Order: C-alpha cells, then sequence, then structure tokens
RNA sequence: ACAGGUUUGGUCCUGGCCUUUCUAUUAAUUCUUAAUAAAAUUACACAUGCAAGUAUCCGCGCCCCGGUGAGAAUGCCCUCCAGAUCUUAAAGAUCAAAAGGAGCAGGUAUCAAGCACACCUAUAACGGUAGCUCAUAACGCCUUGCUCAACCACACCCCCACGGGAAACAGCAGUGAUAAAAAUUAAGCCAUGAACGAAAGUUUGACUAAGUUAUAUUAAUUAGAGUUGGUAAAUCUCGUGCCAGCCACCGCGGUCAUACGAUUAACCCAAAUUAAUAGAUCCACGGCGUAAAGAGUGUUUAAGAAAAAAAAUCACAAU
RNA sequence: CCUAUAUUCAAUUACACAACCAUGCAAGAAGAGACAAGUCGUAACAAGGUAAGCAUACUGGAAAGUGUGCUUGGAUUACC
RNA sequence: AUGUAACAC
C-alpha cells in the first residue's frame, strides 16, 4: 500500500487563474501566514497546476486539489478532486438547491 | 538540493566516463601486478614492502600456480593444502579444485584465478567457491597415494557447553523482571550458544558478491 | 501607516554603517608625500601642522599632526588613526605619536 | 498594538490561549459566510476572533475564507482520505461553534498531556552538554566532584607537568 | 459516531431552517399583497391624469 | 555530513577541562570526529575520584542494549567499563593486565626481599 | 533608556548629532608571579622536518580526522529516499546523494519586463495547442559563510578537471611578500578517537602533557595610566598671549586661562589605563493646515472592508 | 566455446569572438560647498521704499525686470 | 544707496 507524494500539499483548495493550456488548469491557493512583526495573519497566494482530464474548468471556480504520487513533470504535481463551487452555478451543500449569492434561485420549502 | 540557478556541469560526468574507460582499458594483469623482487621483498607495481612474518615463507615455499602449472590436466579434481592449516591444525584441510584459469602474461605461467570445494576441519561444504590467497607462498600439494590417507577422517564430538550463566547484573534484571511480573520459579536463566558458534580466523572469506535477499 | 502598509513595507531595519576615511580599519600605515600648515574655520584662528600622505591602501589623504613640535620630512613612514579634527574641514586623520619615524612630544630642555 | 478595533487579539497570549488542535488527518478548513443579516453574526465573530488561534495551533492546516456565495454560513473540513465534514451554523454563537468543532474533531485532553509527555521525555536530566539543550556542561559543577581548574586550582600532585618532571628525574 | 451526531445536528438545523423559511414566506406573501395594493393605487392614480 | 561508509559506534568522547578530563558515553557514527555530531548520548564516566572516593559511571541500559541489538560496535574502554559493570562479562584485557600486575608485583616483592639481604 | 548636553534676546513644539552602558582587535604608556580559556592579517609563493599505516604477502584504509571561508544569496525548517557501511538467513540501525516544498530567508524597482523560461497525446517518437514567471518583486546588479551538540562549500587555477597553464603546506611547525595585526622549524601515543590485525600490539603534527603571548577571568607576590569648564566625580601657582596648542558635543586660547604646557593638590580605574575601529543597542503600532508628509481630478483591475439602521432624483453660472 | 573467457573503439565538426563592461590617468569643460578681507550694485525682511510669491515666455553685468493666469505665506485701520 | 571684520551672565 505505497501510494505517497513527497509534497506537503496532500489536499489543497485554490481559485482558478486561467485555462489557456490543454487539459491543465492554473489555480491559485491562498493560505494564512503570520507576519511576525505585526503578529498578524495575511493571505499568501501560490500558483499550482492541476490536470483536468475532462476540461471542466471555467475561470473563477473553487477547486479541490489532490497530490499525485509520481509527478508527470516538474510543474504539474496535482489534479482536480472536485469542482467545489462552479462559477455562477453554486448549489448549497446543505439544502441541495441552486443559489445566486444571498438570494435562493429556487425556494427549498416548495417540493411540489 | 534543487535551485533555479543550477548550471549544467558536463565535465564531471565526462571525467568519470574517461576514468572508467581508462581503468577498464588499462586494468593491470595479475602477473605484472603480483610479480615479486625476492631480495628487497618490495612490490614493483604497488610499492608495498612485505611483512617480516611472511619473509621466510617467500623463499621457503611456492604458491598454488607455481605448484599447479606442471600438473597434466592443469589440476582438476586435485587436492591442494596450505602450510597454515598444516602447522596449526592436526586435522587435514584441503581444497578440491573445480576449475582454474591462469593468466597468459606471465612468462613462467605462475599466476591465475582458481576455484574449488572447501574442506575445513574435516567438514565438507557443498558449494564451489573462488580460492582466496592463491598468490601466497604457502601452498602444498598432496600425492595421489596420500590422497585417501588425508581424505579419511575420525569425527570427534564437541564438548563445549551449549548454555552459559548470564553476566551477573543482567541476570539480576532477569530475576527482577520476572519477580515484578510474579514468576515464582527460581530456575537459573541460561544463555544459549547454538547461534554463537564463531568460525576462526583462517577461514577464507567469501570474495564473491553476496546476493541480497 | 496602517497595518496593511506596515505588512507590505516590513519592519524598519537599521542601515549599515558607512565606512570612514580609514575604510573600516582602525589604523593605517602611510608614507608622507608632503607637509604643510592649514587654516581653521570661523570661531578660531591658527595654522595647524598637517601632512599629505600616501597610505598603504593606495589612497592619498590629508592628516593632522597632534602635539607641539615634530621632525617629519618626506619619505617618512607614519601610523595614522581615524580621529577627526574639529577646527579643520576635510581633515579626518591623526598621526599617532610614538610609532615609526615620529616620536612622542619632547619636554622642554 | 495601538491600531485595530480589538488590539488584544493580536498578542501572543491570545494566540496561545486558544485551545483547538485538530487531528493529524485534517488538511483544509473552509468558512463560507455572509456579511449581512443577524443570522451570520456568530460566524462573523468566529472569523474575527478564533481563526487566528486555530491557525496558530494548527500551522500546517490550510484555512480559507469565502464571502457571500451561499445564503447560509457553514464550515467544511477536507481530510486526507477524501472525507468531507460539514458543520452548519445558522444561529449558533461563537463559543458554541468553538465547542462544536472541538467535540466533532479536535484532540482529546489526555492525548494532549501524553503528547507533551513524550515531548518531555526527549529532554532527560542525565545528559550533559550545551546550556541550550542540557542542564550542565562540566562534571566539575556537581557538588561532590573535583572543582573546575578555571575557578579552583588543582593540587600539584595531580598535575601533568609535575608528573613529567618526576618521571624524567 | 461523531459523523453520525454531526449528520443528525445538520438535519435538525435544516428542519429549523425550513420552518423559519415557511414563516418568512408567509411574511413575504403579506408584503407582496401590500405592495400590490399600493401599486394598484398608484397605477389608478396615474391612469386618470393621462386621460 | 555525508560519508562514504563507516558504522555505528558506542565510544567515549573526551570533553572537559585541562588536567580534568571527562568522557561522555556516546553512540555515534565511526567516521565523525570524537567531539563531533552524535546520534545519542547514552551515559557518562567520571575519571577522577570524588570526596567519597568513588569513580562515578552512568549507563542508559535500554538504549545501550537497543543500539547493540541493532548493531552498534563497541570500543575497548567501553567494553572494559561494561565488563566492570557486569552487564557484559569481564574483558580479557582486564584479565591479562590484572595477572600482569600480579606477576610484576610478585617480582617486585622478590626483588625487595633480595635487596633487603 | 530613568535619560542628559546642544538650535534662540528669550519661551514652547518638531527634529538631527554627541555623551553616559557592554564586548572584541590594533596602537601608545606601564607591567610581578601563577592557574584557566583563546591564539584571529592574507584562497599570495613557499627552503626544510614530520603529519596513513597495519598485517604471514591478498586485502583493508588513505581531505576518514584536521585546515580555510575563496565562491555562491547562497541557504534555515520539513517530506521522500537511490546508494554506501555495520549486525545478521530474513530483516533492523547509521550516514544519507539526487529530487522537491507548508513556511522562514541581506540590500537594491535609478534592475520592470524576462525571451521560449509551457501543456497535451500515446508512445517514449511523430504531432498539435500559444503558451510560462512577474509590482505579495520574475529576470538582473552589489555584498556575504551561517539560523551554531551543528550545517554548506574548497583541496594551486581555468564553476567541473578529460585536457591546458604548471609543479601547488586553505595539515602541524616555520620562511618570504603583504598587512594596524607576529605561538615551538617542540616531547609522547601514558589517557580518548581513528586505521589495521584473530591477537599480544603498531601508527597517529587528531589528541594529551607542556613552551610563548596582559588577549580575557580568578588569586595574590604588584603600582602605573587617564582626567579635573558643562554634560560628568575632581585644580593651586607659574610660562604663553587667537601664537604654541586642546576637544566626544557645546566650545577655550586676543597679557589675571580652574579648558594650552609644567608644578602642587584632588577624582576615578587598576596590572591595567586611554585613543582608534568594529560590533550589541538605538527610527514609525509615531505623524501628514502652519515644522518632512493628503500626491491637480475622476473611473477601473488586483487587493480589501461590506460588521447595527436607512438612502438614489429636482429653481440658478456643467459641457 | 572438452574448465571458461579474451579484445576493440570513445574523439570531433560549424561559426562568433573584447562587443559588453569595471578599475586607474588625461588634453579639457561645467557645477556645488567653504568663503573672519576686495570691487559692483541693493534683490528680500516695514504698503523694504514698484506688495511679495508659483507656473511659464522673453530680456538684462548681477541680484533681477516685464507679460498672461493663480495664491495670501499682504494691507485697505472695519456705525468709513 | 551703503556702513565689513574680536562681547561676556
Ligand atoms: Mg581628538
Ligand atoms: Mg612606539
Ligand atoms: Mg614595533
Ligand atoms: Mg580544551
Ligand atoms: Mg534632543
Ligand atoms: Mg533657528
Ligand atoms: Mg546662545
Ligand atoms: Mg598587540
Ligand atoms: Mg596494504
Ligand atoms: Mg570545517
Ligand atoms: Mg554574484
Ligand atoms: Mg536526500
Ligand atoms: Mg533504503
Ligand atoms: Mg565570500
Ligand atoms: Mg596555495
Ligand atoms: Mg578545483
Ligand atoms: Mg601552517
Ligand atoms: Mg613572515
Ligand atoms: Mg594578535
Ligand atoms: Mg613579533
Ligand atoms: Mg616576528
Ligand atoms: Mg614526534
Ligand atoms: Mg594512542
Ligand atoms: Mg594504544
Ligand atoms: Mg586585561
Ligand atoms: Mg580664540
Ligand atoms: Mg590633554
Ligand atoms: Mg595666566
Ligand atoms: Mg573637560
Ligand atoms: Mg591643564
Ligand atoms: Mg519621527
Ligand atoms: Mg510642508
Ligand atoms: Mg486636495
Ligand atoms: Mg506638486
Ligand atoms: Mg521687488
Ligand atoms: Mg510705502
Ligand atoms: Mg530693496
Ligand atoms: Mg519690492
Ligand atoms: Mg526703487
Ligand atoms: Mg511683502
Ligand atoms: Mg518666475
Ligand atoms: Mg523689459
Ligand atoms: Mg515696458
Ligand atoms: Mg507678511
Ligand atoms: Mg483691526
Ligand atoms: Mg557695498
Ligand atoms: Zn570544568
Amino acid at each position: 500500500s505505497i501510494a505517497r507524494s513527497s509534497v506537503h500539499a496532500k489536499w489543497v483548495v485554490g481559485k482558478v487563474i486561467g485555462t489557456a493550456m490543454q487539459k491543465t488548469a492554473k489555480v491559485r491557493v491562498t493560505r494564512l501566514v503570520l507576519d511576525p512583526y505585526l503578529l498578524k495573519y495575511f493571505n499568501k497566494r501560490k500558483t499550482y497546476f492541476a490536470h483536468d482530464a475532462l476540461q471542466q474548468c471555467t475561470v473563477g471556480d473553487i477547486v479541490l486539489l489532490k497530490a499525485l504520487p509520481v509527478p508527470r513533470t516538474k510543474h504539474v504535481k496535482h489534479e482536480l478532486a472536485e469542482i467545489i463551487f462552479k462559477v455562477g452555478q453554486v448549489i448549497d451543500p446543505v439544502t441541495g438547491k441552486p443559489c445566486a449569492g444571498t438570494t435562493y434561485l429556487e425556494s427549498p420549502i416548495s417540493p411540489e | 538540493m534543487a535551485r533555479k540557478k543550477v548550471r549544467p556541469r558536463l565535465i564531471a560526468e565526462l571525467a568519470r566516463r574517461v576514468r572508467a574507460l581508462r581503468e577498464q582499458r588499462e586494468r593491470p594483469r595479475d602477473s605484472q601486478r603480483y610479480a615479486l623482487d625476492y631480495e628487497t621483498m618490495m612490490r614493483p607495481h604497488s610499492g608495498n614492502r612485505l611483512p617480516m612474518r611472511a619473509w621466510a615463507d617467500v623463499r621457503h615455499e611456492s604458491r598454488l600456480l607455481q605448484l599447479l602449472n606442471r600438473l597434466p590436466l592443469f589440476g582438476l579434481g586435485r587436492l591442494v593444502t596450505r602450510k597454515s592449516w598444516l602447522w596449526q591444525h592436526d586435522e587435514p584441510c584441503y581444497w578440491r579444485l573445480t576449475r582454474v584459469r591462469p593468466d597468459y602474461a606471465a612468462e613462467n605461467l605462475d599466476h591465475g584465478k582458481a576455484w574449488g570445494i572447501l574442506t575445513f576441519k574435516g567438514k565438507t561444504e557443498s558449494e564451489a567457491r573462488e580460492i582466496e590467497q592463491v598468490m601466497y607462498h604457502d601452498w602444498r600439494l598432496v600425492p595421489k597415494h596420500e590422497e585417501e590417507a588425508f581424505t579419511a577422517f575420525t569425527l570427534v564430538p564437541e564438548d563445549t557447553p551449549l548454555s552459559v550463566p548470564y553476566p551477573p547484573l543482567l541476570r539480576a534484571m532477569i530475576l527482577a523482571q520476572r519477580q515484578k511480573y510474579g514468576d515464582t520459579s527460581t530456575e537459573e536463566p541460561m544463555l544459549n550458544l547454538e547461534r554463537a558458534r564463531i568460525d576462526p580466523w583462517d577461514y577464507p572469506a567469501k570474495l564473491e558478491a553476496k546476493t541480497k535477499t | 501607516a496602517t497595518l496593511n502598509q506596515m505588512h507590505r513595507l516590513g519592519p524598519p531595519k537599521h542601515p549599515p554603517g558607512k565606512m570612514g576615511p580609514t575604510a573600516g580599519r582602525p589604523q593605517l600605515k602611510g608614507v608622507v608625500l608632503r607637509t604643510f600648515i592649514r587654516k581653521p574655520k570661523k570661531p578660531n584662528s591658527a595654522n595647524r601642522k598637517c601632512c599629505r600622505v600616501r597610505l598603504s591602501t593606495g589612497r592619498e589623504a590629508v592628516c593632522f599632526i597632534p602635539g607641539e613640535g615634530h621632525s617629519l620630512q618626506e619619505h617618512h613612514v607614519v601610523l595614522v588613526q581615524g580621529g577627526r579634527t574639529q577646527d579643520l574641514p576635510g581633515v579626518k586623520l591623526t598621526v599617532v605619536r610614538g610609532k615609526y619615524d615620529c616620536g612622542h612630544v619632547q619636554k622642554k630642555k | 498594538p495601538m491600531k485595530g478595533r480589538f488590539p488584544i487579539r493580536r498578542t501572543l497570549q491570545y494566540l496561545g490561549q486558544g485551545d483547538v488542535v485538530f487531528k493529524d488527518s485534517v488538511k483544509v478548513m473552509t468558512v463560507n459566510y455572509n456579511t449581512h443579516g443577524e443570522l451570520g453574526e456568530g460566524a462573523r465573530k468566529f472569523v474575527f476572533f478564533n481563526i487566528p488561534q486555530i491557525q496558530y495551533k494548527n500551522p500546517w492546516v490550510q484555512i480559507t475564507m469565502f464571502k457571500n456565495m451561499t445564503p447560509s454560513p457553514f464550515l467544511r473540513f477536507y481530510l486526507d482520505s477524501g472525507e468531507q465534514v460539514l458543520v452548519d451554523v445558522e444561529s449558533k454563537s461563537n463559543k458554541e461553534i468553538v465547542e462544536h468543532i472541538r467535540k466533532i474533531l479536535g484532540k482529546n485532553e489526555e492525548t494532549l498531556e501524553k503528547e507533551e509527555q513524550e515531548k518531555k521525555q526527549l529532554s532527560h536530566p542525565a545528559h550533559f552538554g550545551p546550556r541550550k539543550y542540557c542542564l550542565r556542561e562540566c562534571m566539575c559543577e556537581v557538588e561532590g566532584q573535583v572543582p573546575c581548574p578555571g575557578l579552583v586550582p588543582l593540587p600539584k600532585e595531580m598535575t601533568g607537568k609535575y608528573k613529567a618532571a618526576l618521571k624524567a628525574t | 459516531e461523531l459523523m453520525a451526531w454531526n449528520q443528525a445536528e445538520n438535519q435538525r438545523l435544516h428542519e429549523l431552517r425550513l420552518a423559519r423559511l415557511r414563516q418568512e414566506a408567509l411574511e413575504q406573501e403579506r408584503r407582496q399583497a401590500e405592495e400590490a395594493v399600493l401599486q394598484a393605487r398608484e397605477a389608478q392614480a396615474w391612469a386618470q391624469l393621462k386621460e | 555530513r555525508a560519508y562514504r561508509g563507516g558504522h555505528l559506534t558506542i565510544r567515549l568522547a573526551l570533553g572537559g577541562c585541562t588536567n580534568r578530563p571527562f568522557y561522555r558515553i556516546v553512540a555515534a557514527h565511526s567516521k565523525c570526529p570524537r567531539d563531533g555530531r552524535f546520534v545519542e548520548q547514552l551515559g557518562s564516566y567520571d575519571p577522577l575520584p570524588n570526596s567519597h572516593g568513588e569513580k562515578l559511571v552512568a549507563l542508559n541500559f535500554d538504549r545501550i542494549r537497543h543500539w547493540i541489538g541493532c548493531g552498534a560496535h563497541l570500543s575497548k574502554p567501553v567494553e572494559k567499563l561494561l565488563g566492570l559493570s557486569g552487564f557484559y562479562p569481564l574483558h580479557p584485557m582486564m584479565i591479562t593486565n590484572a595477572e600482569r600486575l600480579r606477576r610484576k608485583r610478585a617480582r617486585e616483592v622478590l626483588l625487595a626481599s633480595q635487596k633487603t639481604d
């Protein structure tokens, strides 16, 4: 049972920068880093490559990334696990209904 | 480690390549490697001077390929013994030669690589192994009519103890640990030595590469 | 300067010290090229004993001879240190007395 | 800290006194929240107060914010085994969120003192060396032994130069 | 067991959300009726002037 | 740092003071320096008698036997120290130089008896 | 920082410079003995001596110890480990290359664009997409060992070392050149480590024991150095008269100088005392009308804050 | 090639090549600072004797003067 | 139009 990666990023979450190249999305991961003079946490961004086999990335998605055990190349070490929030088509994971920001697109208290 | 400013060195790989090529091309033959000057006891190839405990046996004895080169079929199945086992052990110790390849660079044909079957202390091993210390001036050859005389053995059982008492303070931890867990039995713990058998120093070491298992 | 600007600009770090006329070394060995006198600034009037020296680092400098009385001519070797003279602008070196071709001050006899 | 609306939350005592430590399988912690309405008040206070403490106690765990996409605030946990834990908050206040997260997935108290107990086994008192890792440097400093030659001089009979002088004479 | 209790808790808060959204749906229907009355009044006021 | 070979060794590291030596019992690599980087410090040994007249030895028993069990070589003074400890049997160098002191001191007694006459 | 001196006829505020505290090298003056710690100008060239040998020949070791900081923003921390070695049937343990990355990481944006730095396919090849990094600082330039049970790099130079310059001490001692910078061309493996050998054992300029040096602490065998206007403890008489000269800053000396030189006296350290140079520390969680600061104006990208509640809209000289 | 092994080769080819800089010196040119004193004027500080100043154009030995906009870091002393 | 260069609480 040896399927392991040498990177510390086993599972990360990033916003999609662009889909210019074939079958690979450039994603932008945001982490909280403590600036130690101010003792304050700030957003540090980092760029990653993720293989999309089905070409399902529209720019603006939020994407879960899982680490590949043996990398294909020096810059592609991750792949999509799931499209967490499709841009413009966001379903609430609690109620299972599509929503547009604050306003529900369909009312969840109306089954019929 | 890996950085973005690493530069592609080629000369180190090329030098390792040329060095390997040159040692494979100019690998020294055993005759010029192991030829000896008998007055200085100094090696012309390696520059090493012989130890004084081996000084007498150089002039007083001949090596395996010195005694083997005159044999008709170049010594296959023959038994060759060594002055070291003759002087220290009363039991016969001999090698049954399986295959031998001399080197052709020696004008007297006194050097080569040889294999054989090991018999040490009368115990016969079942595998063929490359002979260590062929080049030593300490080998002797048995005669054909004395071959079965040295072959016959009287097997003697060993009287060494199979178990010894522990060292005393370790024995104290054994007693304390069994008293802590409640073992009432006051039997003396015994260190067993069946895996502790140590083959002494004049056994020839295995020069073949061991296969990792 | 709010917290975002201080995070962007980092904490303030002190600048490294500018090297002096002796280039960070405490003393320097020099050979005297010339000797002369030099005038002071506004508050006081004199004519102090100074020298133009070629240093061991290759740069040619103006130095001041302290004390009263000296016997220095050209091709003499001296040892200089980084004391500055307050009255004279441009003079940032003092010859230390009692080394090489210069000695201590002579008592009157 | 003079700047900031609540300057006390930027001190080392507030960052160190927040006690939520996740399990080792926890990788991503995501807060979706809204900035309007009285319902998301507890989530907004949670974001304003406790996420620095959780991020300090879990430096390797990613924590990510998202604002105004979903009408109800929630927290979402992404594990090593692909496991997704959804914690829904709509009217729960900040302290209830803290105990709720610490009860769903945190580290048990007994696991905490055992973790610092094998952390404290690494510094054994019987070792010697530098002050930064060990308590003593000389064996001289121990009360019953020979005092150190830089403080109390040794007798002449122990000294190597006297030994060489008596051997050579 | 903590996953099971979390699932039960999310279901309980979902039922609370559904009930409260039924109350706000009734309130939204009330506001829709009042806005319809005001819109009808302003439309009937604007219809007379152009005539 | 990275070495070409070597083995794990339990030995004595010389630190301490001028005319006041001190040996730390050290399980480390063979090719590292005597006072260099080590794997684990096991024990200590005081070369000097105290006010109580005792030479004081500390051994970390479970770690020493763990390192020997996974294959740490021992040097001659630490085998001597373990032989005096009784965790290991008495070292034959201690045996033979003990009998050498018996022979030398008996010969000194005979020489003193001959010089008395 | 418990601060102090210093802008002006004078006060307040702002704002620099210096003093007071500690450590390390060099120089000056002085110097009695011990113990301990440390020896530090140089990647310039080296006379000479030694520093890897063991062992019944094979073999095993031979920048392993030790030396230096030249180069490189090198790198600190963390994953995974090929390979080497040790013990053993396996399997464990140590060193850990190459590969990367959660995060941290000298200055300079008067270095703002780099110029191919990218991806797919199925086979390791054909080909097709027009891509990759970057103002949260790429690509450049300058400087530098370091975050210290320690880590990285070098073995004369051409990053490498096939080859060419050319005959190599950045081993222990020592010699030239150079520099402000000055250890014995020394005794033993007696103890620890390393190498070899089955072993008595051999070697070891690592190390141990010493030799030299106020470089630093301690004990006494020892008394000299600095200063006396203010900061800042402490001055009397003579000589000089903006001359000789002194000072860290303010400043003093222009025939009655507690500031120059000498004498008397006094203060403070003390086998040390001053001077010089490096450090440690020290700037802004403070301000922007008049002192340095709200950039001539609006919109937008990135980036944020939406935290409790509402709103958009009417005479007159916009264009 | 009735035990089993031996040997070989590993070097060229096609061009660009002191441009790019960094360090010293220099015929010379221009600035800034310091100016215990000389000559020429008096620009500014008082409605500094023409109120000052900013942007900008021209002119003049020199401070500077004038033109078009802008400011009070100027007054108009306030039943005048 | 101007009047330089040694004032001390
Ligand atoms: Mg001075
Ligand atoms: Mg002198
Ligand atoms: Mg001298
Ligand atoms: Mg020492
Ligand atoms: Mg001040
Ligand atoms: Mg002023
Ligand atoms: Mg004044
Ligand atoms: Mg000196
Ligand atoms: Mg050999
Ligand atoms: Mg080193
Ligand atoms: Mg560079
Ligand atoms: Mg590795
Ligand atoms: Mg492995
Ligand atoms: Mg360097
Ligand atoms: Mg050299
Ligand atoms: Mg080289
Ligand atoms: Mg040397
Ligand atoms: Mg010399
Ligand atoms: Mg020195
Ligand atoms: Mg000297
Ligand atoms: Mg000398
Ligand atoms: Mg010697
Ligand atoms: Mg030895
Ligand atoms: Mg020995
Ligand atoms: Mg001293
Ligand atoms: Mg004066
Ligand atoms: Mg003086
Ligand atoms: Mg007078
Ligand atoms: Mg004074
Ligand atoms: Mg005086
Ligand atoms: Mg300020
Ligand atoms: Mg201003
Ligand atoms: Mg404005
Ligand atoms: Mg402007
Ligand atoms: Mg005018
Ligand atoms: Mg007027
Ligand atoms: Mg005028
Ligand atoms: Mg005027
Ligand atoms: Mg006029
Ligand atoms: Mg005016
Ligand atoms: Mg103008
Ligand atoms: Mg005109
Ligand atoms: Mg006109
Ligand atoms: Mg005015
Ligand atoms: Mg008025
Ligand atoms: Mg005039
Ligand atoms: Zn000590």
